[PDB]
């Protein structure tokens, strides 16, 4: 994404969660997502099917003895 | 002829494999033009397994437990050379599937014989099965009305007589609501019993899989048949096998049953309430019961159903937007854009829960409450109105599944008959804590020995 | 949380991921993310401790038997 | 004197406990005005503990293998009576601990003396321990450098003499970095095997605990000490004691031992990579070998991190942002406004993570790495340069730690001291396959026994 594209998610996602941004917080809170969204985009470089699972599925009690 | 006749019948010799066969061949072939439950006839190798079974019959062998019944699945589920539609437009450019779903293999080790591959609302994400793209499924009982979902051919292919077995998928609902509006049996086994492995995926946090029946012996029979440990399936944490069929006509005497109030009564119209009533007069239950925090319950499901759902999907919802089925699409989108902390905050809220449900298992064997908040609506309705309260039709029909399944417990959906409803079916939960599948069952079958559930022609 | 800030954050969040949203798409996405954060907040309402853990954590391997 | 003689000169009856307590009490009293490592000082609690040492052993008993000796924790961890403050101000107005950390209960069982709670970043997110509200924590071997973080006052505490043992908190290097920069022992364990319960948490998916000392041997006798099953611990997995100290003199003979390259040599500097070489040469390492997707792994660590830690503190964020951490709160802020898509694909990566470390660690026993790219900066750092390339210096001090927390591998961090380097210390990780942390330590001692790992004491 854009500078851009970055500021106006960082406006409408701030208010939309309830942290209101002064002009100097959003900026360096979007210096900062900018970072982070690399390395989002490295994540993207691996391949995953739909069958391609969580690292941990829910267990709803364990299963018991005997 | 039903399950228990089919299985006795081929046993015996006084009616072949092949000619069961051909008969659920020929009934699909004369009603599924109007019921369109059916997306693949896979009628070569339904002949193929039929006269195998046959065979070995000759031969003299000792038959499987299954041995010459038709079924019938979700097209969610992997048929060796067939490419896995589930519902969708979008995946009839994959490649034929390698293996059949694990499920399949063992309800073809168990001596079933398969029919083919059936409609749902696509990628699973719906309740009513009226699909777009390969249009709707129609209830057997009244052909204007739906049929429920997303596992909606899974039902009316058993409402119409097509087969008495049939395979769906639940993760807020999509077994027990088909089951309730077509008026025929589903299980939805404790989360984490039956190998997911060979299917297509909708939410990995809360998919369920299980049979729908025309008894419920063949619910038992077929659950029974697909047990065991899938090392290779993540979701799996069945150690063992339980069988459930010995001891399915053990009875209820000396258990703990009661009747769910709360968010469980003031989403159920006249209808629902009267099954319910029935039910659990004839079961011995009349304490009521609140289930803990039922409408957050819901609320946390919905939250991480529509993110894992709509995530799943991403690449493709960048590309192809428009390919996607018109009523979902925009649904799976919300999804994706959801906050990051919805999502967590429901996966923590999801521990609670489960520590709250254990711990209301801990006096009570079976609980029970209505499927659905009303009977069959017509297809195409927007809007129903439950004692005078207005919901969206199409979430709506899960209002009273999707507390359940996010628990992870075991429900059987048995099929009742209310009056003044327009002659139309709708089904009861019987709920147990995890792995009490066999204790469901159990309560099913006092309700079908009293003639109290039932399928009706 | 008004409909103004809403119809915001869809139009810079989906933008952010990458699907493209015409402004009769855009509206009916807010439809449903409406209902949705309605859901949230109730979520929201339930006391969670910092100490209030995911349902599912992490195991890196199995324990060996002995 | 470090740990073993401590141990030794009260069990002999040469000291006693209290002495040695009034000792280190005297020692903070003197230092810590500087070092700033302590934010309280259980001063009425050490004295009682090592009395009743002095007590049992003048009763004839056989005492408890830590008996009458020093030590202090990171302040997210609770002490009994004291209020848990996790490096923050927002946590000053909670109630007191009602009990202490099970692992503080642990290391009391053992006989350890508990003299207070150490500085930390805020809510454990940096590597620095910088903490605006409660003034840096000084790195004993040059003040006016960091002690690394987030655990820096339990690094900086074991440097300057104060106690020879501490305990921290790693979730993506916060023991392993302090270690290195102070010059000091540390043990980050498998995660999942030393019990949470009682501490202030960071995220949930990788927070580990862990020891600090001035010896292998303190890492081990206090890591056996803490270890065992904890059923009201949701993330502890470990099913029965593994011990340690009777193997740590094992040595390595037989052991397949690697030198990481890629990530590990491209973010180390010249004296990150000398400390590597000789620890290797004295270890007989000598094939390189390639993490899988390392890279990658950091990412995903670093992604569920800052959405888990700001979504963990949103209900503060939203009513009193100006009360966090200046240097960290919009990285928290960042956290919480991240997609929900970037954490379901981190996720589903780490389980494909997962099965290419195990694999990896199939041919191998240990694997080596530097613990920082660099030795510690001095207090303020904006920027650090890597063979040419610029970081932030406070997420950069991290790079070489995340990528193996995110696999919960085992990992000690021996302490050395390469030459082309102001006299400055930086660590080496010693890492194994989960479960194998006795095999780490017993790496640590061959490079203690000759001279390679060491305190400069
Ligand atoms: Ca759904
Ligand atoms: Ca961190």
């Amino acid at each position: 994404m854009t500078e851009t594209e970055i500021f106006a998610y960082i406006e409408a996602a701030s208010i939309a969660i309830g942290i209101p941004l002064e002009p100097a917080r959003a900026r360096a809170v979007a210096h900062h997502f900018s970072r982070t969204a690399l390395l989002a985009e490295m994540l993207e470089s691996v391949p995953l099917s739909p069958e391609s699972e969580l690292a941990e599925i829910y267990r709803p009690a364990p299963f018991p003895a005997e | 002829m039903k399950t228990v006749e089919i299985i006795e019948g081929i046993a015996s010799g006084r009616t072949s494999a092949r000619d069961v066969c051909e008969e659920a061949l020929a009934t699909i072939g004369a009603t599924d033009g109007l019921i369109n439950a059916f997306t693949c006839r896979t009628v070569e190798r339904a002949r193929a397994e039929a006269d195998a079974i046959d065979v070995r019959r000759a031969r003299g062998e000792v038959l499987p437990p299954l041995a010459g019944l038709p079924y019938a699945v979700k097209n969610l589920f992997d048929i060796e050379g067939v490419t896995t539609l589930a519902g969708s437009k979008i995946n009839r450019t994959l490649p034929p599937a390698r293996a059949d779903a694990v499920l399949v293999q063992r309800l073809k080790a168990a001596g079933a014989v398969l029919l083919g591959g059936l409609n749902m609302d696509e990628f699973a994400y719906g309740f009513t099965t009226e699909n777009t793209h390969y249009g709707p499924t129609r209830n057997p009982h009244d052909t204007g009305r739906i049929a429920g979902g997303s596992s909606g051919g899974s039902g009316a292919a058993i409402a119409a007589g097509q087969v008495p077995l049939s395979l769906g998928s639940d993760t807020n609902g999509s077994i027990r609501v088909p089951a309730s509006l077509c008026g025929v049996w589903g299980l939805k086994p404790t989360f984490g019993r039956l190998s997911r492995r060979g299917t297509y995926p909708f939410v990995h946090s809360i998919d369920h899989l299980g049979p729908l029946a025309d008894s419920v012996e063949g619910l038992a029979l077929a659950y029974d048949a697909m047990q065991g440990p899938d090392p290779l399936d993540p979701g799996c944490s069945a150690s063992r096998i339980q069988p459930s069929v010995p001891v399915l006509s053990q009875g209820i005497a000396g258990l703990r049953i009661g009747v769910l109030g709360g968010w469980f009564r003031d989403n159920a119209g006249p209808a629902a309430r009267a099954a319910v009533d029935v039910a659990a007069l004839t079961l011995g239950a009349s304490e009521v019961v609140m289930w803990p925090d039922a409408e957050i319950g819901r609320a946390a499901a919905f939250v991480i159903t529509a993110s894992e759902g709509g995530c799943l999907h991403l690449d493709d919802l960048r590309i192809r937007p428009q390919d996607f089925e018109p009523l979902s699409v925009d649904r799976f989108i919300s999804g994706v854009l959801q906050p990051v902390a919805w999502y967590l905050r429901a996966q923590r809220f999801r521990r609670v829960y489960r520590d709250k449900v254990n711990a209301l298992f801990r006096d009570w064997d079976i609980l029970i409450a209505p499927a659905t908040p009303i009977s069959a609506p017509a297809i195409g309705t927007e809007w129903i109105e439950v004692n005078g309260t207005r919901h969206p039709c199409r979430p709506a029909m899960g209002l009273l599944t999707q507390p359940v399944s996010f628990a992870g417990c075991p429900v059987v959906a048995a099929p009742t008959w209310p009056g003044e409803n327009d002659g139309m079916p709708i089904g009861v939960q019987l709920i147990a804590a995890p792995w009490n599948e066999s204790l469901c069952l159990r309560a099913g079958k006092v309700l079908q020995d009293t003639g109290i559930a039932r399928l009706k022609c």
